[PDB]
């Protein structure tokens, strides 16, 4: 920034950009080179993507030139780390971790089932034999 | 429906994102990934934005070659995307010189080693974590003529005049690669 | 099969032989004790209905031992969509004279729903095909029953993969390809009525049936398979009706 006759004074990166904010020209008036100059002004003047604090849930901005990088949490993913990766319990997600049938429901849980010759388990999605020669099982590697 | 087109990949220090258009209108979108011989993975389901994280899966393993789908709902149409090789095409983001000291007649210029979006043991790893000897650092000095020096670790070990002082600026750098074998410049620090 | 191996005795209980006179005519698939699963286009010069035998607990075609069990095909049911000579709609559902008895050796593979075969099975990349079909195309069959692992196209990668032929068969929403256009692997026509079986978390499902192809793993193309997940609600609801009085059947559909 320019104040009262402070221009008389030689250019100085710390007072000047560092103590400052510098135009470009107070900025070329201390590297003097063209290339010097813009190469230190793309990253100067670039601002700082990450001052809306885009990555949401916890998740760690990283700034970048004319963008962000957004580190999330464990159980979160998405360029801001909007997704909630424990929110995807649906059918077409990995058959919703249902190892034989997966049936969606609106408003509730997707639930599971089974193949005749199986009954669900406990665990509400793994299904056992019930049977001693169940379909698509293989006796002697059993 | 029309199926997407222009798919994209965005990735930079491992976070990868696939783009694509156009603009739904009346259909959204659901994506898949997958590894020519794995499985394939649904992501994004029903989604009506035109972009996809993908860096959780890819980052299962960063050498893998992957390729990816966009479908399209009011078998259904779909495009492919191109094929994707995180460790040899991810963009290296812009580096940062972490500091530099003085000592006599030589300067040492460190870099600070950056983290990407590949996870281990519960924590980010580093650049060199990930492309140990495949990544060097180019630097571009002067005295305030060009002058440069490349490392293969994260430092930098150069000659100054006593007196004068010097700015920096330096670049990570994938010599093995064929495509974005760079990164941008980063900031530039004067003593 | 081209460019398989040996299916280790056992290790393939759902595979069915079918014969006509005593001679090979095809493979097909068991899915309960009384029911397979087989090509419509097996049954195109069929003259001797009543000479119909499927053989399970099958392996080694020169050898005979006790998990051999053969029952007469007492009704071979087919769509009344399928034309002999052509590819859409090759389907054929058998009903075996007596139930075959369910062993070590001979075990059904299962017929899934049709959502969970379309939205997950569809993408487990590969699946099994196999038969005692030609080891190379217009080659000799196999003694031994040989098993194959291939990978799954969706139809537009198909069409976009495969080299462009002139007026060739289309491929329908009623099957789906699988294998290899480099000419290394794929299965033949001794192999049709086999079965494509997806193995997923623990289990095996039918999800094709080997039915057609532009000769037999030729470069530019892939093996051709019914897609079985179109026809569950046809084949659930002939299983539960009752026999006709001839052998041949054709049902409507869907
Ligand atoms: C090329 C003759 S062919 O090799 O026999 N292919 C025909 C279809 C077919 C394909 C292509 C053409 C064709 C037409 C114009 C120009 C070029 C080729 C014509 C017919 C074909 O496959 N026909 C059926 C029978 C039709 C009937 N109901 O009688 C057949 O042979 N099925 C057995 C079979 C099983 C597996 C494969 C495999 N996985 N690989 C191949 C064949
Ligand atoms: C913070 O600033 C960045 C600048 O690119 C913007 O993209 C984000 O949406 C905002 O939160
Ligand atoms: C930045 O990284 C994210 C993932 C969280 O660990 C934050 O606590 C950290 O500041
Ligand atoms: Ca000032
Ligand atoms: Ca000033
Ligand atoms: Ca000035
Ligand atoms: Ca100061
Ligand atoms: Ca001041
Ligand atoms: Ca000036
Ligand atoms: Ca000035
Ligand atoms: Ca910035
Ligand atoms: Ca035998």
């Amino acid at each position: 920034a320019n104040a009262f006759l402070e221009e008389l004074r030689p250019g100085s990166l710390e007072r000047e950009c560092k103590e400052e904010q510098c135009s470009f020209e107070e900025a070329r008036e201390i590297f003097k080179d063209a290339e010097r100059t813009k190469l230190f002004w793309i990253s100067y003047s670039d601002g700082d993507q990450c001052a809306s604090s885009p990555c949401q849930n916890g998740g760690s901005c990283k700034d970048q030139l004319q963008s962000y990088i957004c580190f999330c949490l464990p159980a979160f993913e998405g360029r801001n780390c909007e997704t909630h990766k424990d929110d995807q319990l649906i059918c077409v997600n990995e058959n919703g971790g249902c190892e034989q049938y997966c049936s969606d429901h609106t408003g509730t849980k997707r639930s599971c089932r089974c193949h005749e010759g199986y009954s669900l388990l406990a665990d509400g999605v793994s299904c056992t034999p019930t049977v001693e020669y169940p379909c698509g099982k293989i006796p002697i590697l059993e | 429906t029309v199926a997407a087109y222009n798919l994209t990949w965005k990735s930079t220090n491992f976070k990868t994102i696939l783009e694509w258009e156009p603009k739904p209108v009346n259909q959204v979108y659901t994506v898949q990934i997958s590894t020519k011989s794995g499985d394939w993975k649904s992501k994004c389901f029903y989604t009506t934005d035109t972009e996809c994280d993908l860096t959780d899966e890819i980052v299962k393993d960063v050498k893998q070659t992957y390729l990816a789908r966009v479908f399209s709902y009011p078998e259904p149409l779909y495009e492919n995307s191109p094929e994707f090789t995180p460790y040899l095409e991810t963009n290296l983001g812009q580096p940062t010189i972490q500091s530099f000291e003085q000592v006599g007649t030589k300067v040492n210029v460190t870099v600070e080693d950056e983290r990407t979006l590949v996870r281990r043991n519960n924590t980010f790893l580093s650049l060199r974590d990930v492309f140990g000897k495949d990544l060097i650092y180019t630097l571009y000095y002067w005295k305030s003529g060009k002058k440069t020096a490349k490392t293969n670790t994260n430092e930098f070990l150069i000659d100054v005049d006593k007196g004068e002082n010097y700015c920096f600026s330096v670049q990570a750098v994938i010599p093995s690669r064929t495509v974005n074998r760079k990164s941008t410049d980063s900031p530039v620090e004067c003593m | 099969i081209v460019g398989g191996k040996v299916c280790p005795k056992g290790e393939c209980p759902w595979q069915v032989l079918l014969l006509v006179n005593g001679a090979q005519l095809c493979g097909g698939t068991l899915i309960n004790t009384i029911w397979v699963v087989s090509a419509a286009h097996c049954f195109d010069k069929i003259k001797n209905w009543r000479n119909l035998i499927a053989v399970l607990g099958e392996h080694d075609l020169s050898e005979h031992d006790g998990d051999e069990q053969s029952r007469r095909v007492a009704q071979v049911i087919i769509p009344s969509t399928y034309v002999p000579g052509t590819t859409n709609h090759d389907i054929a559902l058998l009903r075996l004279h007596q139930p075959v008895v369910l062993t070590d050796h001979v075990v059904p593979l299962c017929l899934p729903e049709r959502t969970f075969s379309e939205r997950t099975l569809a993408f487990v990349r590969f699946s099994l095909v196999s038969g005692w079909g030609q080891l190379l195309d217009r080659g000799a069959t196999a003694l031994e029953l040989m098993v194959l692992n291939v990978p799954r196209l969706m139809t537009q990668d198909c069409l976009q993969q495969s080299r462009k032929v002139g007026d060739s068969p289309n491929i329908t929403e009623y099957m789906f390809c699988a294998g290899y256009s480099d000419g290394s692997k794929d299965s033949c026509k001794g192999d049709s009525g086999g079965p494509h079986a997806t193995h997923y978390r623990g289990t095996w499902y039918l999800t094709g049936i080997v039915s057609w192809g532009q000769g037999c793993a030729t470069v530019g193309h892939f093996g051709v398979y019914t897609r079985v997940s179109q026809y569950i609600e046809w084949l659930q609801k002939l299983m539960r009706s009752e026999p006709r009085p001839g052998v041949l059947l054709r049902a409507p559909f869907p």
